[PDB]
């Protein structure tokens, strides 16, 4: 009803919806539509597009598709029939945009590199460096500073020339790598079951434990060969110093921008439980660890091969062994002094790690100082949500609710008895809660076979749904809002292209603040809520 | 000024069939129901300001516009109305098959259970060329089957449950629906046993009462739950569970009802006042307008007070209610009323999915048995002087019953003096048209004379049924093709329809006391269709055997049997007034030779009937036949044509003068192949 | 005529025949309807009992040709004519280019 | 319906108009025959396009491209030199590009003494 | 103006059966199109030439032969910057509403090319320039730039004017324009 | 797909009876919107009886379309084709 | 080529179709005694040249499928052994109009 | 009500005599429609003490067999009175 | 309106119907149960193919796409019904004449 409401344009597009418009906005035109259509029928052949998209056929398809390459926006799969000839599957990369839609957090991650450069053009030097690559996605040392001037100073332009390498940065693409990993798993998962030395002409089973393991074992050193390779790093030229090979376009990993981003929410939450000298120091213990931290690298086998009720739980178990022990030789030991601004003697003020004890934190070898990484991560994700409803809705539907996760399938009186609120609450509340999920409501019949009034009630949380319903948060504003900025372009389009082209008017005076101040709302606003939509579309 | 209008004929082909978005609904109608009925009752009956009837959304009798469009009945086709439901709320209609929609995929993190490339293996099979309606069907079953087979899902590591339809065919639990987690084994333990038993733990803790009485109920979804629960189901299977997603059924979170479209007034208009104060309901607008109430019930309640146990029911009142607004379930699962009740249960409560389901209505007994205009209806009557392929239709009728033309040129003279003699007397018009388009011109009013001098080239105008007019003709009990003919209108007085008795037997028609039904058609091509098609002398043979159906019957079989007999003679008076009797004066004739000569000049039925066939020496016809009679006499089998037995034989005719033979039935009597009827044909 | 014997019942119609009203023509319109829009099928206006509810023409019969009407044209009037406005001032855009 | 080729042969009056009185005298011939409504514009179509030709010629128009097809005019103006502003002055230097610049004297004198040959 | 290929269908009526093919054709044509304007590409006047007539096509009910043809139309598409003779009809201070007699006055030409130097009077003048006003029906030579076709049928339920479907815009950026006789 | 030349043609030269059909019925509906009739027509009227009179002169200007199920067209003049 | 002496696993049948570039014919005698083709009813049917197929389907100006089927492993399609998309031309002796054939396809 | 779309007729007369059912006014000789379209075969406070109203009135009522339409006439009054609340402090008799 | 009595007007069901099929006419029923049973016309859009009316489809603020047409009122009727309901037979249209 006279579109504010905007039900069609927020009515029934979960996910893709998001994309659609990020393209659109982003690259658009022709160009756009492709990548929804794909997101939605998944699975796709060249010639199976245009019988149904209507995309004016194999020119804005071989045009579009080269252009998702360049920025990598679509899995690439190529392979051949079993007849002969070819054939060719494209999927949407990762989740592509998202590299993209984040965009000027990763200005946020040279934040992290803003160090030995401060408040500087080189800040905004190295940063044009970036977004440039960024911008073209894949980039050579050679291509890029062949497009740059010549015959200035190799260490100046953007002196990341030796820091090219450091934490983040990028990592050529290589086969698998912008290729599915569903994929590349049934890829690689041959080799073992298509390699068999004829061990026994019945029973898979002993050629099949062996072969996962055979595939897991090689799974291994495949997927950690883009990880970090030193051939790149290792060029040394003459009247010069080691550089990463300048021959390849590598592209940026979001790896470093997983724990980077999360870290600081991390400080949050302990900013929280914690004070602001121990804060700062635990925030200060991240530097290190965030290097070789998978984070959200984990999910991994979590996607295309078999689990299990016992190895899925089982074979699990080892991520929760792996990074406390033998990465826990990169993790924290006995670390000396990072900065500092606490001063005068240092070493006993740094048992402030045993101040940091719970829920997180604070388990280590016995008798060093050390961090829980591997179990510390799962048992942060399980911690993140808490009060996403405090002032969202209700005070006491927290305490509730939360209450409601130690408690488990009880019933409303024994909820009056537990804690405080009245009936013309709590229902209230609790209706207002179920409003939205965070119920997993069970019943059983009484004094009845199953019906209703002679039935009673029982209540329960089901973490699954809870870290899981939010992520219609993503469509919440988000895409939306993404409209109503690019909503707000055509009222000013008559301006804006000429305004841009331009570098007059009372009125354009007066709207250029309308839309700029509205700028910093519309994006501003994001950095909000992404910040938030951070946590449960990972882990 | 004055854009170009350019407009095509179209004409429909194929229908797209599909859910309805939650946008779409809204975006259409007018007006929520809200509110609830009450007519706001004020001043008026039923002023009804908003409400389930609202005078915008459409109208029921002829007082009042429509407002949106306007001019009452005879001008809106109806209008939507769009419903805001508190809770989500489960669907009847699509029940069994959102089972399915639910089953395939992992209760948990939501995603098809089948995998990898046996989920391209299908997804490549459904998209072969030579899919069918059927491998839609069978494919999508050999498909789905593969969920239940599968035990745990793949990113999920949990373990799955199949449901049953809660409960069985007590309407009540037919709408809840009840997975488990089942296969526990009894010994291996899946980790959600010790987590299940677990979640006991606090209440088997607290009130240890009900807990091991009912028990094993596991769990179901609440329409919430699957509402929400869809919403992490996207993209990827979509007609992997038969839905293709391009935009409108974007994924099956259509299926649930989140907003209800109200029916025009139009479609369901409560019955008009009728002579007092009395005002007939109707049945959808009183269950929807209780469904505004049980609603704002969930609205208003659920907004601030009332109880997690008060709700379910009321909440299950509501689906319990829409599922019986559009479709049967359980009539009287003692369920105890609601609002506007008395408790009796009448029976008069379905006839939504009803109304378009058996006997006389929507199914196949109104539209594909559309009830029918331009008819008459009467008893049955002979008339043999009438000729075959003309149904005598008494002119009574005829003086109403019209028929539509177009005058030029030719027609003028005609339709020109056949306004001026008005309705009353039988060679006339009543309404007229105008090039106009008005609307027409009864003549009640007055005039003709000067108003027929008008008479432009472009003028519409109805006749009378008068001679040589085109007709369709029916009886009721039709068993075949030949169950309808087509006549040709001739005129008569007294009252009824009569026609000529040949044609008898395709009507199967008994005379005595039974009836007929008149058609005529309306449009020119629609006549020449009929009529040189469809009509008699062409249709002539039945299609079944391909002999003639029609033929003498009764009398004129043996009718003839008497001239036909041998012993009979006649005399040159006799034969000729009989041949005169035979076919009414005019068609002059050649006598045959005498018969027998010397004692008197007598001739014989054999000859006069011979006539019949060939009249004249003009006349174009030539035969020869020769058949069995029944009661077939053998001769003494030396003699080789059966032509001469001791009595009759063969008949035979030879150069068209009958040989020899009594006819009856047989040659005449339909009955066989062989006839002289069908022969001359 | 497809596979094998069946027919004349609602399951044995429900065979091929892939006009769904018509199947809505016979009995159990409910769940077949229903069941239709569900999976979304395209379906048409072909047969000749669903062509009535339509109330287009028929597909058979009478409607078994669309019908033509003799046009007595000459193509040879269909020649142009003019005085060539194009061609005159074309060499004023020819050179200098 | 649907326009196949919408931009297809740009068309001034020279026997246009000429035709249309031509099928004027197939049609009603206006006022004078006395010795459908479509005719209604055929007086607003002539009327202007005749007055300023007033306040005309056949062969002019083979006359007209003669000495006019070495000009760097394209189709634009050398279309419309032929009515407004009978080639002279300014006038035909407001239009068109390069119109006196590049070529001047003999150039736009032409236009003067070549538009003497009809207007 | 121009001329046009351009494809369509046609309902021929049983009366004109006597007469020749393409004149009940020109005839049809002509009452669709005329005095009419056709959307976003101009205005016709009548038809000029005609090709491809093929076999007449029948439906059932009307009887009346129906024949799709192409042909080329006699048209009306002005190009963008013009000099061309017009004056005032209907009018503002700001900008005028030039007119040709009989075809139409939707031309308005605002002021913005139009000489900077001017004043307007309620009487008479719309703007005098330091060279002087001008006339309505008086041959004035203005400049056109821009021409934007609006469909813009909103016809509802709701409403049941506004109609320049056909609008063009210009100035006056040289002498002689607005008054012909300062050149000339 | 397009049309069949007149050198090649299967079919009956007999009626459709049909041909009969439709072919009268459009061509009285015709003469009921007045278009001049090309037959000797006595004093009687009716837009019907008259086409019939017509067609045993054949003088009906009408050709039939025929489909085949590909789509192949077909022609065949009334007055082509025989009775 | 074999066939089942008397019991019939389904196990065997789990993966019938191992080769695709050979094939498999599996019976069970029990159904093969007399055979079907000899018997009286069944008309004589022909497998036809994958190309006379191209050659059938342009005299009626047809296209594949919309064709007279024939259901997979029916035991007459067995006994000739269809595989997919091949075309039998059937001759149906009896006296009606008389000895006539048709076609149907494996589908 | 409505006059004719041409002769300005005002009086509409209904011919049912031929069973069209077609209403022409005298003054034109154009009828104004085709084929008119004819029909075919408690919880509140005061309702339900009203569905009492009735009750104990219609049962007292004809006990004395008073006519049933005069009851009917009552229930209104008591309605009327019923809005002035003359019905709250009294016996309900 | 149904039998006699209120008024008149018969019953062509079923079974009599198709009876005129095995007559091949098809004009019959095009004068038979669509002119003179009910005679109607529904404003269409091929957009989001429903059934408006004036100008408007009403789902698409439109005044354009829309098609005067003719089908029977009995089977607008059908569609609001199953429209009422939640289910869509949204149309397709083509061209009558061009082939
Ligand atoms: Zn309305
Ligand atoms: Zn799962
Ligand atoms: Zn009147
Ligand atoms: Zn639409």
């Amino acid at each position: 009803v006279m579109t504010i409401s905007s039900l069609e344009q927020r009515t029934l597009n979960p996910d893709l919806f998001l994309y659609k418009e990020l393209v659109k906005a982003h690259l658009g035109e022709r160009a756009a539509s492709v990548i929804g259509m794909l997101v939605a029928l998944g699975r796709l052949s060249v010639r199976e597009l245009v019988e149904k998209i209507d995309g004016m056929d194999v020119d804005s398809v071989k045009t579009t598709l080269v252009s998702l390459t360049q920025l990598r926006c679509v899995k690439y799969l190529q392979e051949t029939a079993i007849s002969g000839k070819k054939t060719t599957y494209y999927y949407y990369n990762e989740e592509g945009i998202h590299i993209l839609l984040y965009s000027g957090l990763i200005i946020d991650e040279i934040i992290t590199q803003m160090r030995v450069n401060d408040e500087e053009e080189h800040k905004q030097l190295v940063a044009e460096i970036v977004q440039n690559v960024i911008s073209l996605g894949s980039l050579t040392v050679e291509d890029y500073l062949s497009s740059v001037t010549s015959d200035s100073m190799k260490y100046t332009i953007s002196s990341l020339f030796v820091q090219l390498c450091e934490m983040g940065y990028l990592i050529q693409i290589s086969k698998l790598h912008y290729t599915p990993i569903e994929d590349l798993w049934q890829f690689l998962y041959e080799k073992h079951y298509k390699n068999i030395p004829r061990n026994s002409p019945l029973s898979d089973l002993k050629k099949r434990s062996q072969a996962k393991m055979n595939a897991k074992t090689d799974f291994a050193k495949i997927i950690n060969k883009p990880n970090e390779l030193s051939q790149i790093l290792t060029v040394d030229p003459k009247t010069s110093l080691r550089i990463v090979k300048p021959t390849v376009s590598l592209t940026i990993n979001l790896d470093r921008f997983m724990k980077g981003r999360r870290s600081k929410q991390l400080i949050n939450l302990a900013k929280t439980r914690v004070g602001s000298v121990t804060a700062q120091v635990y925030k200060i213990a991240l530097r290190l660890t965030e290097q070789k931290s998978p984070k959200i690298r984990d999910p991994l086998t979590q996607t295309g091969l078999l689990q299990d009720l016992e190895e899925a739980k089982s074979f699990q178990d080892e991520a929760e062994l792996v990074e406390e022990k033998t990465p826990g030789l990169t993790f924290n030991a006995i670390d000396l002094a990072r900065h500092l601004p606490s001063a005068s003697l240092i070493n006993s003020h740094l048992k402030i790690l045993a101040s940091s004890n719970f829920p997180f934190l604070n388990e280590t070898k016995p008798g060093v100082y050390y961090v829980p990484y591997s179990k510390l991560m799962p048992v942060l994700k399980s911690s993140v949500y808490e009060y996403v409803i405090a002032s969202t809705l209700g005070p006491s539907a927290m305490r509730l609710s939360r209450c409601i996760r130690d408690n488990k399938l009880v019933s409303e009186k024994i909820i009056n008895s537990t804690a405080l609120m009245k009936e013309k609450d709590i229902r209230s509340t609790l209706a207002s809660l179920i409003r939205y999920n965070s119920v997993e409501i069970q019943e059983v019949p009484r004094t009845a076979d199953r019906s209703a009034s002679r039935a009673v009630f029982l209540f329960r949380c089901k973490e699954t749904h809870s870290y899981n319903f939010m992520r219609q948060n993503l469509e919440w504003n988000m895409a939306n809002l993404l409209f109503k900025k690019e909503k707000l372009k055509q009222e000013n389009s008559t301006l804006l292209k000429k305004a841009n082209r331009d570098d007059l008017l009372p009125s354009e005076l007066n709207q250029l603040k309308m839309v700029n101040e509205r700028e910093l709302n519309v994006f501003a606003r994001l950095s909000r809520l992404l910040s938030l939509w951070e946590v449960f579309q990972m882990a | 000024k004055e854009v170009v209008v350019s407009e095509t004929p179209k004409r429909i082909k194929g229908l797209e069939f599909s859910a309805l978005s939650a946008a779409d609904i809204v975006a259409q109608s007018e007006v929520e129901v809200s509110t609830r009925d009450l007519f706001d009752l004020e001043k008026d009956r039923a002023p009804k300001a908003n409400g389930a009837l609202d005078p915008k959304m459409g109208v029921s009798s002829s007082s009042l516009e429509c407002a949106t469009c306007h001019g009452n009945l005879a001008s809106c086709h109806g209008h939507f109305g769009h419903l805001k439901l508190a809770l989500p709320v489960f669907h009847i209609g699509y029940f069994k098959a959102t089972i399915q929609i639910l089953q395939g995929i992992c209760k948990n993190c939501s995603a098809i259970l089948l995998s990898e490339t046996d989920k391209r293996q299908f997804l490549h099979e459904l998209r072969r060329p030579g899919v069918d309606n059927l491998r839609r069907m069978g494919i999508l079953k050999k498909i789905l089957d593969q969920c239940k087979k599968q035990r745990r899902c793949l990113h999920c590591g949990a373990l799955n449950g199949v449901v049953k339809k809660a409960a069985a065919g007590a309407g009540s639990a037919a709408l809840k629906i009840i997975h488990d987690t089942f296969r526990w084994v009894g010994k291996k333990s899946a980790p959600e046993k010790d987590i299940w038993v677990g979640e006991w733990k606090e209440v088997l803790a607290h009130n240890p009462e009900l807990e091991r009485y009912v028990k094993r109920c596991m769990d179901d979804l609440n329409p919430l739950k699957t509402l929400n629960l869809f919403k992490q189901i996207k993209s990827a299977d979509c007609e992997l569970l038969g839905i293709d997603a391009t935009v409108p059924s974007g994924r099956p979170e259509t299926y649930i009802w989140r907003y209800l479209p109200a029916p025009p007034v139009c479609i369901r208009p409560s019955v008009m006042m009728q002579d007092s104060p009395a005002s007939n309901e109707d049945d959808l607008t009183v269950k929807l307008t209780e469904i505004v109430w049980t609603s704002s019930l969930i609205k208003a309640g659920l907004d601030k007070g009332i109880s997690i146990n008060n709700m379910m029911e009321h909440w299950d009142y509501l689906q319990l209610t829409v599922a019986m607004y559009i479709n049967s379930d359980s009539v009287n699962p003692a369920m105890l009323p609601g609002s506007s009740n008395g408790g009796g249960k009448v029976k008069p409560i379905r006839g939504f999915c009803q109304r378009l389901k058996g006997k006389q209505g929507r199914f196949r007994g109104n539209l594909s048995g559309k009830r029918v205009d331009f008819s008459g209806r009467t008893v049955i009557s002979p008339d043999p002087n009438l000729s075959i392929d003309e149904v005598a239709v008494p002119d009574r009728v005829a003086k109403v019953l019209t028929y539509p033309e177009k005058v030029t040129r030719y027609n003028r003279h005609k339709l020109q003096e056949l306004i001026v003699n008005g309705p009353n007397v039988h060679p006339g018009a009543n309404y007229l048209l105008k090039r106009n388009e008005d609307a027409r011109r009864n003549l009640r009013y007055g005039d003709r004379m000067k108003l027929a001098k008008n008479l432009q080239i472009g003028d519409v105008v109805e006749r009378h049924l008068e001679d040589g007019d085109v007709v369709l003709f029916n009886r009721q009990p039709s068993l075949h093709r030949l169950s309808i003919l087509s006549h040709y209108a001739k005129i008569r007085p007294w009252r009824t329809f009569r026609l000529n008795e040949c044609v008898c037997t395709p009507y199967n028609a008994d005379f005595d006391g039974d009836e007929m039904n008149l058609h005529v058609p309306q449009t020119e091509e629609a006549r020449a269709e009929a009529i040189n098609l469809m009509g008699v002398k062409n249709n002539l043979l039945t299609p079944k055997s391909g002999e003639p159906i029609i033929a003498a019957t009764q009398d004129f079989i043996t009718g003839s049997y008497l001239i036909s007999h041998k012993d009979s003679f006649y005399d040159r008076a006799t034969l000729t007034q009989l041949l005169s009797m035979m076919s009414d004066g005019i068609e002059h004739f050649d006598i045959p030779p005498p018969a027998i000569m010397k004692p008197y000049y007598l001739w014989t039925g054999k000859q006069v009937f011979s006539l019949l066939i060939k009249p004249n020496h003009n006349s174009p016809v030539v035969i020869n036949l020769d058949a069995k009679n029944k009661v077939f006499v053998p001769p003494k089998s030396k003699s080789l044509p059966n032509e001469m037995s001791q009595n009759d034989g063969f008949v035979i005719i030879r150069g068209s003068q009958i040989l020899s033979g009594v006819m009856d039935k047989s040659v005449l009597g339909d009955g066989k192949k062989h006839s002289v009827f069908y022969t001359i044909l | 005529y497809k596979g094998e014997v069946l027919g004349i019942t609602r399951f044995g119609l429900s065979k091929m025949r892939d006009s769904v009203l018509q199947l809505a023509s016979f009995e159990k319109t409910t769940d077949h309807l229903f069941d239709a829009a569900f999976y979304m099928k395209k379906d048409a206006v072909e047969g000749v009992s669903e062509c009535i509810i339509l109330g287009q023409t028929m597909s058979i019969g009478t409607g078994s040709f669309k019908v033509v009407k003799g046009t007595n044209i000459s193509e040879k009037d269909l020649v142009p004519k003019r005085c060539l406005f194009e061609s005159l001032s074309n060499e004023a855009a020819l050179k200098a280019n | 319906m649907k326009v196949l080729e919408e931009r297809n042969a740009f068309l001034s009056d020279y026997e246009v108009l000429k035709f249309l009185t031509d099928l004027e005298k197939k049609h009603l011939w206006d006022q004078k025959s006395l010795a459908p409504e479509l005719q209604g514009i055929t007086r607003n179509v002539v009327n202007y396009l005749s007055i300023n030709k007033n306040f005309m010629s056949d062969e002019s128009f083979a006359e007209l491209m003669t000495k006019l097809n070495s000009f760097k005019l394209f189709k634009a103006e050398k279309l419309q030199i032929v009515n407004q502003l009978p080639a002279n002055m300014v006038h035909l230097y407001s239009i068109v590009e390069e119109c006196d610049a590049r070529f001047d004297e003999k150039t736009i004198e032409e236009m003067l003494e070549i538009i003497s040959g009809y207007a | 103006f121009i001329l046009s290929k351009i494809a369509d269908l046609v309902r021929i009526p049983p009366d004109q059966f006597h007469r020749d093919t393409i004149s009940a054709i020109t005839h049809q044509l002509n009452n669709k199109f005329a005095n009419k304007i056709i959307p976003n590409v101009g205005l016709c006047i009548t038809i000029y030439d005609l090709l491809t007539v093929e076999e007449g096509q029948l439906k059932p009910g009307d009887g009346s032969s129906y024949i799709n043809v192409t042909f080329r139309a006699v048209v009306f598409k002005p190009f963008l910057g013009e000099i061309v003779t017009g004056w005032i009809s209907k009018c503002t201070a700001e900008g005028i509403k030039v007119s040709l007699l009989g075809i139409f006055d939707d031309i308005f030409i605002p002021q913005n090319m139009l000489f900077e130097g001017c004043y307007y009077t309620p009487e008479e003048s719309a703007w005098i320039w330091p060279k002087l006003y001008f006339d309505v029906n008086e041959k004035i030579r203005f400049r056109i730039e821009r021409e934007v076709f609006v469909d813009v049928k909103p016809k509802s339920p709701k409403e049941r004017e506004k109609p320049p479907a056909y609008a063009l815009l210009g100035s006056c950026q040289t002498d002689g324009m607005g008054l012909v006789s300062w050149w000339e | 797909e397009k049309a069949i030349p007149k050198d090649q043609r299967a079919t009956t030269p007999y009626m459709t009876k049909y041909e009969r059909a439709r072919i009268l019925g459009t061509r009285a509906l015709q003469i009921s919107m007045n278009a001049p009739v090309f037959v000797d027509l006595e004093g009687e009227t009716d837009p019907l009886r008259i086409a019939m009179k017509e067609l045993a002169e054949k003088k009906i200007p009408l050709v039939i379309r025929r489909y085949l199920p590909d789509g192949s067209f077909e022609d065949w003049s009334v007055e082509e084709l025989i009775v | 080529i074999f066939v089942y002496q008397n019991n019939i696993t389904p196990s065997a049948m789990k993966l019938v179709p191992s080769i695709p570039p050979a094939t498999i014919e599996t019976f069970n005698e029990a159904a093969l005694v007399v055979n079907i083709t000899h018997h009286e009813l069944v008309p004589k049917h022909i497998r036809l040249s994958s190309d006379e197929k191209r050659e059938l389907l342009k005299r009626y100006r047809l296209k594949e499928s919309q064709l007279p089927r024939i259901q997979r492993a029916d035991p007459v399609a067995l006994y000739l052994g269809l595989k997919r998309g091949e075309v039998v031309k059937i001759i149906r002796k009896s006296e009606t109009s008389g000895r006539y054939a048709s076609y149907r396809i494996c589908m | 009500m409505p006059v004719c779309k041409n002769c300005h007729g005002t009086e509409f007369e209904r011919d049912l005599s031929n069973a069209n059912n077609d209403l022409v006014c005298k003054a034109c000789g154009v009828v104004s429609e085709d084929n008119p379209i004819v029909s075919e075969v408690a919880l509140e406070s005061r309702e339900a003490t009203l569905n009492n109203a009735r009750r104990k009135l219609r049962a007292v009522s004809y006990a004395l067999h008073i006519p049933e339409y005069i009851t009917d006439a009552a229930f209104q009054w008591y309605k009327l009175a019923l809005a002035n609340n003359f019905v709250q402090g009294r016996r309900s008799q | 309106t149904e039998g006699r009595s209120r008024d008149g007007g018969l019953r062509l069901g079923e079974m009599e119907r198709d009876c005129v099929i095995a007559y091949g006419a098809s004009q019959l029923l095009l004068e038979r149960l669509m002119i003179s049973s009910d005679a109607f016309e529904v404003d269409v859009c091929d957009k989001c193919g429903l059934m408006g009316y004036s100008g408007w489809c009403t789902t698409c603020k439109s005044a354009e796409n829309i098609i005067k047409m003719t089908i029977p009122y009995a089977a607008k009727l059908l569609f609001q019904e199953l429209l009422s309901m939640n289910i869509a037979p949204r149309l397709r249209l083509e061209d009558i004449f061009q082939q």
